[PDB]
């Protein structure tokens, strides 16, 4: 078994690992690393298999989980799955990795509870140890991505339908519908969303629509980038007062792995 | 005239360009600002993504006017590196990546040449100018090298 996030790493070590060739990209990577030490002592290999993306978030942001937030404790959520698949009938155009509302209610149901009972912990090692926990897990882990999967679509429906209605929306969104592959919610879905953990990763357009759908501010160490404006990328550019923030890593683009505070630390 | 690319992160790049000049061009352009390779590139111009063969002049492109620049590029893939040593190389990828760009990361990754790398999936030699997706690699796929 390939563990979902590997324990703690420290990370100096880590860049000397894999950073070994003579070569100039890698000096580039040295250095992003070395810059990103100095915030963080170590670091987690999050499981790369095109849920990269949404593992590291969602490991994150529950296992620092502080209070459950609103938009998860709201009961109308529940009723949300039916709602969508009765209005948008393409939605049953849905592809699982791992009848059908049923099976998505039941998955956000999940991730309602166990997100809840990471709040309602007393210590943070405590709530931590309890995340690993989730994680270390095959099938109720998987489940959740089919829950944040749906509620990234939701969102999708909910902004597009705003943008035609003359609405104010992110600018965000305006460039995921302008993709020829992604012209409307269906397309987007049955062109982007379904192949993620199948074909293919979140795009960052989509890394965009993914802070959205959990209300978590997504900020990026991406090495790639380093000793430029994008190094420390920030999803949503201009994120709000209130989301909660989560910190990854990336290499060059491709996978995500998970930087350890200091002071989070096990 | 001068015209802007916008990233995501709100990063601008400007550059100099005609009328006359193709999006092909301008990604090819963006190439060297940016390394950024042109099969990775979308530009988008008033909601719409724009054709290589079209010209700026053609879209109503115009002096000090913004385009963005929307990749096709994504998160989470990684694959298997099996060696003669024992010793596993854990590459994060992308579908789009070639054979060529590989032993090149492999060489970033572990210090070895490219003319040396005999890279194999499933017993089959690799073109370097073949690429992951038409090879067919899942996520996780293990290869091996010589």
């Amino acid at each position: 078994g390939p563990l979902s996030v590997a324990p703690e790493m420290d990370i100096m070590d880590y860049c000397k690992k894999e950073w070994r060739g003579n070569t100039q990209k890698a000096t580039c990577m040295k250095m992003g690393y070395e810059e990103v030490s100095q915030k963080f002592t170590s670091i987690r290999r999050v499981r790369g298999d095109n849920y990269c993306a949404l593992r590291a978030t969602l490991f994150q942001a529950m296992s620092q989980a502080v209070g459950l937030p609103p938009w998860l404790q709201d009961p109308e959520l529940m009723l949300l799955p039916e709602k969508l698949i009765s209005k948008y009938n393409w939605i049953k155009q849905w592809k699982l990795g791992l009848d059908l509302v049923d099976k998505i209610k039941e998955s956000l149901t999940l991730l309602r509870k166990k997100w809840a009972g990471l709040a309602e912990m007393r210590t943070a090692e405590a709530r931590q140890i309890a995340c690993d926990e989730l994680f270390t897990n095959e099938a109720e882990e998987y489940s959740l991505y089919e829950a944040v999967k749906f509620l990234m679509l939701n969102r999708a429906i909910e902004l597009y339908n705003d943008k035609e209605k003359g609405k104010e929306v992110p600018f965000f969104s305006v460039l995921l519908f302008a993709r020829d592959t992604s012209n409307d919610p269906g397309q987007l879905l049955r062109n982007h969303l379904n192949q993620v953990g199948h074909t293919g990763g979140l795009e960052q357009v989509e890394m965009f629509l993914l802070a959205y759908a959990v209300r978590h501010t997504i900020q990026v160490y991406r090495l790639s980038k380093y000793n430029t404006e994008e190094f420390i990328t920030v999803y949503p550019t201009d994120p709000p007062k209130d989301w909660p923030v989560v910190t990854l890593i990336a290499e060059d683009d491709r996978h995500y792995n998970i930087p350890v505070r200091v002071c989070e630390e096990t | 005239m001068q015209i802007f690319v916008k990233t995501l992160t709100g990063k601008t790049i400007t550059l100099e360009v005609e009328p006359s000049d193709t999006i092909e061009n301008v990604k090819a352009k963006i190439q060297d600002k940016e390394g950024i390779p042109p099969d990775q590139q979308r530009l988008i111009f008033a909601g719409k993504q724009l054709e290589d063969g079209r010209t700026l002049s053609d879209y109503n492109i115009q002096k000090e006017s913004t385009l963005h620049l929307v990749l096709r590029l994504r998160g989470s893939m990684q694959i298997f590196v099996k060696t003669l040593t024992g010793k596993t190389i854990t590459l994060e990828v992308e579908p789009s990546d070639t054979i060529e760009n590989v032993k090149a990361k492999i060489q970033d990754k572990e210090g070895i040449p490219p003319d040396q790398q005999r890279l194999i999936f499933a017993g089959k030699q690799l073109e370097d100018g073949r690429t992951l997706s038409d090879y067919n690699i899942q996520k996780e796929s293990t290869l091996h090298l010589v």
